[PDB]
DNA sequence: GAATTAAGCAATTCGTAATCATGGTCATAGCTCCCGCG
DNA sequence: CGCGGGAGCTATGACCATGATTACGAATTGC
């Protein structure tokens, strides 16, 4: 918000805000992988769902900057 | 600068190099019926025949064609009088001081300007006649117009009647003027302004205008 | 004075004279001399305000002004069309006069003095003395044309005069030049004054031996030393070249009533001119009747631009600079004009001309013995046959293989020939005069005195089969009816495209109805609908079809609507639906629907959304009118057909109403035609639209209709698709049928006016009667005013490809059950020229194989592909790998023209290349024979590119080298392509095709 | 024939043919200048040179970018050094460029379209074009539908006395700063602002574009940054009878000027967002880009109609607003004083000459149209799928066919408005019946 | 639940990010939609990971 | 087993796997502390303890000296 | 229940890791034990950044 | 020496060329871990 | 213990080759 100048900067810093989160769910996928590596038994129904709605939202947010002419 | 060698009275023809894809093909023409042209005494002499192929064609924009050479005293360069008394050179600069206003002139000669190469479409005539070698003529004046139409940007031909096949005999599609001849009836060449029509179509073509003014003779 | 005109023309000189060839009772030539003006047509102020006074003025009445401009508006205050009522005077001057605001200026002068002095160029006239004034011997000065040409007496018969002449000049290469190359043989059909028909051939005897001259006289070939010497009752005369050309010269310069050649203008009188001026200098000299100008046969150029693209250069004709009157007949642009052939070489002309059926009386070795009368063919054919006979030497037998002839009788209903044939098997077979199978160089390398009769015989042919084409296209008749109908000279009627040949009967109707037709605003140009094609409801028919086509549909419409530039009232248009319905309430309001038809169309703008033309029917307009005229004369020409007996004057009467026909829809074409004085947007729009609604209603009334019980009930009312009529509109229409008939009928084609109605029935004799009571019915219930159709055929087997391409046999409206029927290609590859004789024999084959395997209807039709695309592979690769079939099976023809929008474009390349390399030069217009020629060490090419590159174009002297082969892979890929639009399984199809031409095959689309 | 020629030729050698050639020439120069209709008679006079002569040097163009960059160059965001001299200082203000070439009509820079323009305006560039015959075009500018003849590039003349002239014409027009620097003097920030100011425009000065006397090309120059602040809302600013501006506002309340609503679809601006805006000391100037939304141009359409209100609509480059049309609105557009009923209307239409010659010259669909400020292609596109019953010229019924051109937001919003379009459309046909019949 | 409301973070966090995208997207430039595009390309196959673990197990 | 080449590096590729756990349940730790909701760690701090003093035998054993 | 349950795979993942190791290490060889120890302690400073994770509160 | 011609559109097929879908490849930006020296 | 050099990998936009689509003119014919 307010008032920017040389957007580029400011691409640089949601970038390095996708990078995080992408190392976040890379450690999701990690001990997730651990987690049932250990036997113990889960239910992901809501946890598909979670991953569904948020790929939804993936693909919106990507939709608007996919192609060029 | 190149020469070839031909059987029949010229005996030899010397070309500039821009006529070099025509030559072979005017050499077996021009065998073929230079043992009938060269019976008549031809308005040019024969060596004279072949004077517009020493002139290149890189450098011409403009072909002024006429039909025939004068019916006496053609001296092979189309459009030349050394003694200034042919009609046709005389209404061309008739027309070409109107357009420049240059009055005070001895005599006019197109092959002398920059860019503008002066054509008889058949390239000799007998002594007092008109297209009478047109049957000679008629192969060689087709292959050298449509050579000359392939460098050249305006093609200007002085007749009507003489030039209104003058699509037919080219093929290639030319910048083609088919203006009044000099000598024609009721003033229509003092009426023709042709040459304005040749500048602004070179100007059309991207091209040097001709200035007019360099064929005069002083 | 009694005579009869022959030939109009004009003087070449400065001195403007208008000349008649015209012969009397007695056989006496008579020369009338004319002042030939400038017409000019001007008001009565501008009359009187002229500061040099007219040489001569006629009073031409008060006559109405119209200026035909073609104004939109947007609302219905259309301002009343120009029309200035005024005196008009006929100004004449003998020299050319620029008139300001002079009218009526698009008519020539020629024109002006038919019509002006109510002389048919094509009349019979009593003379009156007393204005003519004898120059010298035969010719007469007429100072007033008028009171002299007043008596117009019935025609009477004259003995003209005639000059069929070929000739045969040397060549080492592939074409004679006259500068190198002698002429070996000038062959005259020469007609005298008297009927005496004389044919002689002069041979040159400076291409023979003395040894052979002597041989030559000793079997009675006349020797001459000079023209005194030379009789023209010897057949075969011996001389020398320079002999030969004054012998052409003396001849030529006769003031005959018809010279005629075929590519004589172009080659034969050009080289006789050229080799005349060569060896002796002399020239052909034409003098005038009166004596005052002569002048010399220099051939000249005509060249025709086309009036559609780029308006390049599209065809080219040669004529003779003569003013004796004579009129030099070309039959080589005669034919190239009116017919529609392959090439237009004197062979090709020779055999679609010249075909007759014949059956064999005796069979030999080496000799097949034909016979042909009034029934192997139809009468006048076999003695048409036996004229062609009686000087030709080679006869071509079912179009492949040429036969010499042994010995010839020329019977009294027909003919009897001997034939240098193999033995063949079938009892009748088409005899015509093709190709000759004689190599015309190979005879001049090895010239003996047998070899120089022989191409005697075969230039005697050539010069007679001059006149026998002329006879056969019955140029006397057409050149009367052009002199008549068009109002223009004899030499000049069919050197003219549809312009001039409308101006003439154009003139007559606008000094008869007192209306000029003038222009102020730029004519400008729109793309407008055509006729309405509908498209093929079946691929086959089992069931026959009804041919229902309206008569002179176009023209028809024209004079239905008044549809003519100034009887246009306004075009009104609308860019939205509410102006376009305000409009319309207005537009019936305003315009009764009676005196003013109103024309929907599309719009000839995207903005704008509708488009009506208003056209007044109260006064007749001149199209109508001009349109009245050119349908009387098809209708007399078609009644004169109808009362024909020989095949040749059929032949020659359909080409007349053809010709009318085709003249007619030029009426039509030239309100569409943008450079035409009669051009009207408005009304050529109209007329499609017109003719458009009229095939809807012609199809809404025949699909789905039935009869039942004797009464005819169509599907939808019998209404006027643009008005209320008083006529009946009930669709329950009583028959003349008996009651046990129940058929249904249905529309399953329809082109322009032509509509398909497939009856159920398959009897022919039952359709044809069913046929003609719809006829009937239609002709008077469904139709109004003057839209007729006639009923021509029943289509049984009925094959269509696509909309405009079909093949069926033709059962006509006077043939029966047990008439045998002919087979009709419309647009398949059997008519189009640019198909090959391989590729149309190959179609003909495999459509007539699928004709056998759809009718025995024991096997699924993916079998049927399976076992044609077999077939067809066994074909191609037999052809492929044996090259049995001939370079002539595969030659492809195309029309030479310049009228390109692309300067580089590869047709006009290859023949400007062929004109560089070759001797003989393809004129524009001129058909060429062309054929992919590929090298011979090439394989089966999988994927076709550059295939324009491959085009070779075959002349009469090309051989194929061993080198070079036939490009099959091309001719194949269309054959191919042709053969998977007529089969089923698509899949399999495209499969093929990619395993022998590497790419997708293109179906067409119901 | 031989009385006919060998191939029919026409006068190939007139002087019409000479000024055909000329003219063909002269529009050939300014192919990039001109509207469609020198366009069209350029391809004309090319159609004709080649049905004439048989080749021309110049070809049929089917589409031509429009753009004047011939006379100027590339433009420098960074300070430079000036050359001594006298020069003709110029303001550059934000508004859509447009040219008034020798093809007589206002056309629009980067599309080729000839503009409507207000006939006194027209009228005072035709007395300007007829009074020296040297001009190329006029660079006009339109800004809240304000014409202001921003230059006049001249092939011979100098511009400074015409612009004098175009004022004597009411032509609007800008102040001058003719003075010779003389000495290389460096274009700092501080010194375009001393100049946007001796400029002395309330009005948006963008550019600043200097002419030398003796040099063509003359070169334009621009000093800004750009930014991108955070938009809060976009609203309309009624700049006439009907028509409204858009601008969209930020956060901290300053107004960014939008040149257009075409302006404002290009950039796909949305509330909520960042936008590519030029910064300047006085105002702010949006960018001219494309933006890179995933919606279409009528999706970005419905969007600024549902934001900014349901009853504006496109109208050309402004928001046309929909409200009741009667007599008055008539009036204003008829500019004449205002009439309560149709007799005192008549009579005052009656009274005016001019008024009823233009009330003849065009239609009364045209007429209602231009009266209720709807754009001639979207109202063509609406009454092309509606249906309508007609009594004496009046409509009395009227229901919409196809409702496809429903989803454009301006041809629904018309649709709104059509009864008022009915009313007005019944009283200019009834003023048509009584005036002249 | 340290996954659920972890997750349930990932999806607010990640709901900023994505309107803070629509907030710029408009007005990018063609190298940094490059490298946002790339970036979202591994945000979906790392989620597609992530989908393929929690479906086979 | 010779040369313990493979020996060493599917040990060093183990470890790999190994710190990028660990950084991952230091990465999901941030995640539900910066979610806000309440847990506790004393199971967690026992287990970092015992892992620890392991790894620390281990750092004592694997020195090479 | 899933972290601690996760940590304990972890920490019997390394109980085989420490107990194979200390199989080998009979001999270790210098090159290789100093790539270990530095990879020891990398994986160490990330220990001591979740036990300052874990402090931290 | 000049001199004025000149029918329309619909529809199909075929070759050529411009345009685009699909796919292979090639620099290229991340990218992430191994090695190393202070 | 900590950060720079380097090298293998992994997509990824851009560019180009090849084949299928389609406009586009030409030829031809039906009208
Ligand atoms: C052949 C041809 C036709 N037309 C137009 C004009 C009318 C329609 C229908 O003419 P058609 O020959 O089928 O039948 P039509 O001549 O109308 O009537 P007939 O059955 O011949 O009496 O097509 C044309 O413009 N140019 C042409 O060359
Ligand atoms: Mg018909």
């Amino acid at each position: 918000r307010s008032d920017l100048s040389d957007l580029k900067v400011a691409t640089d810093n949601i970038v390095k805000d996708l990078k995080k989160i992408i190392t976040r769910i890379s450690a999701v996928s990690t001990v997730l992988e651990d987690v049932q590596a250990a036997g113990i038994s889960r239910q992901f129904t809501s946890m598909t769902k979670a991953i569904t709605t948020l790929s939804d939202l993936v693909t919106e947010g990507k939709s608007k900057v996919v192609r060029k002419k | 600068m190149n020469s070839v060698t031909i059987s029949h009275a010229p005996y030899t023809i010397t070309y500039h190099d821009d006529w070099e894809p025509v030559m072979s093909q005017l050499v077996e023409f021009y065998n073929e019926v230079a043992s009938w042209l060269l019976r008549d005494e031809t308005s040019p002499i024969p060596d004279k025949f072949f004077i517009q192929l020493k002139q290149p064609l890189r450098n011409k924009r403009v072909c002024v064609c006429g039909i025939d050479p004068y019916p006496k005293d053609g001296t092979g360069v189309p459009f030349e009088s050394p003694n200034f008394t042919k009609k046709s050179i005389k209404e061309i600069a008739s027309s070409i001081s109107r357009l420049t206003g240059v009055i005070d002139y001895k005599g006019y000669n197109l092959n002398i300007i920059d860019g503008v190469i002066p054509w008889n479409y058949y390239l000799s005539c007998k002594l007092g006649e008109t297209k009478s070698h047109a049957i000679y003529w008629d192969k060689i004046s087709k292959l050298l117009l449509q050579h000359i139409t392939k460098h050249v940007s305006v093609l200007y031909c002085l007749g009507k009647t003489d030039f209104s096949n003058i699509r037919a005999k080219l093929e290639s599609p030319v910048t083609t003027i088919v203006g009044y001849h000099p000598a024609a009836r009721d003033h229509q060449f003092e009426k023709d302004r042709s040459f304005e029509i040749i500048n602004v179509l070179l100007e059309l073509d991207n091209k040097t205008p001709i200035n007019w003014a360099q064929g005069f003779i002083y | 004075m009694d005579v009869r005109c022959i030939n109009w023309f004009e003087s070449h000189g400065e001195n403007r004279f208008l000349y008649l060839k015209s012969r009397c009772r007695n056989g006496e030539t008579v020369f009338i001399r004319f002042p030939h003006y400038f017409y000019y047509v001007v008001t009565d102020e501008i009359y009187q305000s002229l500061s040099p006074p007219p040489f001569n003025a006629r009073p031409m009445g008060k006559m109405r002004t119209i200026d035909i401009d073609e104004t939109i508006s947007y609302n219905l205050d259309i301002k009343d069309r120009k029309c200035s009522v005024a005196d008009m005077w006929l100004i004449e001057e003998p020299k050319k006069r620029s008139i300001q605001n002079a009218t009526m200026d698009e008519f020539f002068n020629i024109s002006w003095f038919y019509i002006s002095n109510g002389i048919s160029p094509d009349g019979c006239y009593s003379l009156d003395e007393q204005y003519l004034t004898k120059i010298n011997n035969g010719c007469y000065h007429c100072d007033d044309p008028r009171n002299c040409f007043a008596k117009e007496i019935p025609r009477f018969d004259i003995p003209r005069s005639y000059l069929f002449l070929d000739i045969e000049c040397h060549f080492d290469k592939k074409f004679p030049s006259v500068f190198i190359n002698p002429i070996s043989h000038t062959s005259y059909c020469y007609i005298d004054l008297s009927g005496k028909r004389l044919l002689f051939t002069l041979i040159n005897e400076e291409m023979l031996t003395e040894q052979e001259i002597q041989e030559a006289v000793d079997r009675g070939c006349l020797r001459i030393q000079s023209l005194m010497e030379m009789d023209y009752e010897r057949e075969l005369v011996l001389c020398s070249e320079i002999v030969l050309l004054r012998i052409a010269k003396q001849l030529l310069e006769l003031t005959f009533d018809y010279v005629v050649t075929f590519n004589g203008h172009n080659f034969d009188l050009r080289y006789i001119t050229n080799r005349l001026e060569l060896l002796t200098g002399e020239k052909i000299i034409f003098r005038s009747p009166d004596k005052k100008e002569a002048v010399h046969l220099c051939i000249y150029e005509r060249n025709q631009s086309s009036h559609k693209g780029v308006c390049g250069m599209a065809n080219t004709t040669f004529h003779v600079n003569n003013n004796n009157g004579t009129i030099f007949f070309d039959l080589y642009s005669f034919i190239q004009k009116s017919e529609k052939l392959d090439s237009y070489k004197l062979d090709s002309i020779s055999k679609n001309a010249f075909s007759c059926m014949g059956k064999v009386l005796n069979r030999g070795v080496r000799e097949m013995t034909f016979i042909g009368d009034d029934t192997t063919d139809a009468k006048g054919k076999a003695d048409t046959f036996a004229k062609v006979l009686t000087t030709g030497n080679y006869v071509t037998v079912d179009e492949d293989i040429i036969c010499k002839v042994i010995r010839k009788d020329i019977l009294e209903n027909g003919f009897k020939v001997v034939l240098s044939c193999p033995t063949l098997p079938n009892d009748i077979y088409k005899l015509s005069f093709g190709k000759d199978d004689i190599d015309l160089a190979q005879m001049y390398k090895d010239y003996n005195l047998n070899i120089a009769l022989d191409m005697a015989r075969y230039c005697i042919h050539d010069a007679c089969l001059c006149q026998y084409l002329w006879e056969y296209y019955g140029v006397e008749t057409k050149t009367d009816a052009g002199a008549a109908t068009y109002v223009l000279p004899q030499s000049m009627v069919f050197e003219y495209r549809a312009s001039t040949i409308i101006k003439g009967p154009l003139l007559k109707l606008l000094l008869e109805t007192k209306t000029i037709l003038v222009r102020s605003e730029t004519k400008q140009k729109f793309p407008y609908e055509g006729g309405k094609v509908f498209a093929p409801k079946q691929k086959m028919f089992s069931n026959n079809v009804l041919i229902f086509d309206y008569n002179s549909l176009y023209p028809n419409v024209c004079i239905f609507g008044n549809l003519s530039p100034e009887t246009l009232v306004g075009v009104v248009v609308s860019t939205n639906r509410l102006e376009e319905e305000i409009n319309n309430q207005l537009l019936l309001q305003k315009y009764p629907p009676p005196r003013y038809i109103t024309v929907h169309c599309e719009p000839r703008l995207p903005n704008l959304i509708s488009e009506i033309a208003i056209f007044d029917r109260s006064i007749e307009g001149t199209i109508p009118r001009l349109l009245r005229t050119f349908l009387a004369e098809r209708a007399r020409y078609k009644k004169m057909l109808k009362q024909a007996t020989s095949s040749t004057e059929k032949a020659i009467y359909d080409s007349m109403q053809y010709t009318y026909k085709i003249v007619a829809n030029s009426v039509y074409g030239l309100m569409g035609f943008r450079n035409s004085a009669l051009y009207s947007y408005a009304s050529a729009k109209s007329c499609t639209s017109i003719g458009r609604r009229m095939i809807l209603y012609l199809e809404s009334v025949l699909n789905g209709a039935e009869l039942s019980n004797g009464m005819l009930r169509f599907a939808n009312t019998l209404s006027n698709p643009f008005y209320m009529d008083d006529r009946d509109i009930n669709p329950i229409v009583k028959t003349s049928l008996p009651i046990d008939y129940r058929f249904r009928f249905r529309s399953v084609y329809g082109d322009t006016d032509s509509v398909f109605t497939e009856i159920d029935s398959q009897d022919v004799d039952k359709s044809i009667e069913i046929a003609k009571e719809l006829e009937r019915l239609i002709n008077s219930r469904v139709l109004f005013n003057n839209f007729k159709i006639e009923f021509e055929a029943v289509y049984k087997n009925l094959i269509m490809q696509s909309k405009k391409k079909y093949t069926t046999m033709k059962y006509s409206a006077s043939s029966n059950s047990k008439s045998v029927p002919e087979r009709i290609n419309k647009g398949t590859s059997e008519t189009r020229r640019d198909v090959s004789k391989f590729h149309k024999n190959m179609i003909k084959t495999y459509k007539t194989r699928l004709s056998e395997m759809l009718s025995e209807g024991r096997m699924n039709s993916n079998q049927v592909c399976i076992d044609i695309l077999r077939s067809l592979e066994t074909d191609l690769r037999s052809e492929f790998d044996s090259r049995s079939s001939p370079l002539e099976l595969f030659m492809l023809s195309r029309m030479h023209h310049s009228n390109y929008k692309s300067a580089d474009n590869p047709n006009m390349y290859l023949v400007t290349e062929y004109n560089k390399n070759n001797p003989e030069t393809i004129e524009l217009g001129e058909r060429y024979y062309f054929a992919y020629i590929c090298p011979a060490n090439v394989p089966w090419t999988k994927k076709l590119v550059n295939i324009k590159t491959y085009e070779t174009i075959i002349d009469r002297s090309f051989k194929l080298g061993s080198n070079q082969r036939i490009f099959y892979e091309v001719y194949f890929k269309r054959l191919t392509s042709e053969i998977v639009n007529l089969l089923d399984n698509k899949v399999l199809c495209i499969s093929f095709f990619q395993r022998m031409f590497g790419s997708r095959p293109t179906f067409y689309e119901a | 024939m031989h009385h006919h020629h060998h191939h029919g030729t026409g006068s190939m050698t007139s002087s019409a043919d000479l000024t055909n050639l000329k003219e063909l020439l002269s529009l050939y120069k300014s192919l990039r200048f001109s509207d469609s209709v020198a366009i069209e008679k350029y391809n004309s006079l090319v159609e004709w040179g080649t049905s004439t002569y048989w080749k021309i040097g110049v070809q049929k163009v089917t589409n031509v970018e429009t753009s004047i960059s011939d006379y100027y160059d590339e433009v420098k965001n960074k300070p430079f050094n000036i050359d001594p001299g006298y020069y003709i200082f110029l303001p550059v203000y934000f508004g859509s460029v447009f040219i008034y070439s020798k093809g007589k009509n206002m056309v629009e820079l980067g599309s080729g379209n000839s503009f409507q323009i207000p006939d006194e305006i027209r009228s005072a560039c035709n007395k300007v074009l007829d009074s020296d015959n040297g001009i190329d075009f006029l660079r006009f500018v339109l800004l809240n539908n304000r014409w202001i003849m921003e230059d006049a590039i001249s092939k011979y003349q100098s511009p400074v006395n015409i612009f004098k002239l175009a004022s004597e014409y009411g032509l609007n027009i800008p102040n001058y700063l003719e003075i010779e620097i003389e000495e290389d003097t460096l274009f700092d920030d501080e010194l375009y602002s001393i100049m946007e100011r001796s400029f002395d425009d309330t009005f948006p000065k963008i550019s600043i574009s200097y002419i030398k006397l003796g040099e063509l090309k003359r070169q334009v120059v621009d000093f800004f940054k750009f930014s991108f602040m955070y938009i809060e809302s976009i609203k309309v600013d009624r700049i006439g009878d009907n028509i409204f501006i858009p601008s969209v506002i930020t956060k901290s309340g300053k107004k960014i000027l939008v040149k257009d609503v075409d302006h404002l679809i290009r950039s796909k601006v949305r509330e909520h967002t960042f936008v590519k805006v030029k910064k300047k000391n006085t105002f702010s100037i949006l960018y001219d880009y494309d933006g890179n939304g995933t919606e279409t141009r009528g999706e970005v359409i419905k969007r600024i109609i549902d934001t900014i209100g349901r009853d504006y609509y496109v109208n050309g480059k402004y928001f046309s607003k929909v409200g009741i049309a009667g007599l008055k609105q008539l009036t204003n557009k008829l500019d004449i004083n205002e009439c309560a009923t149709v007799d005192e209307l008549v009579d005052e239409i009656n009274k005016s000459g001019t008024v009823k010659r233009k009330i003849k010259n065009q239609s009364v669909f045209d007429l209602s149209r231009e009266c209720l400020g709807y754009p001639e292609a979207d109202f063509i596109t609406l009454v092309n799928n509606m249906r309508f019953k007609i009594e004496n010229c009046k409509v009395v019924n009227f229901n919409i066919e196809n409702t496809n051109c429903l989803n454009n937001p301006s041809i629904e919003t018309i649709y709104g408005n059509f009864n008022q379009f009915v009313s007005i459309f019944n009283t200019v046909t009834d003023v048509k019946k009584r005036l002249f019949e």
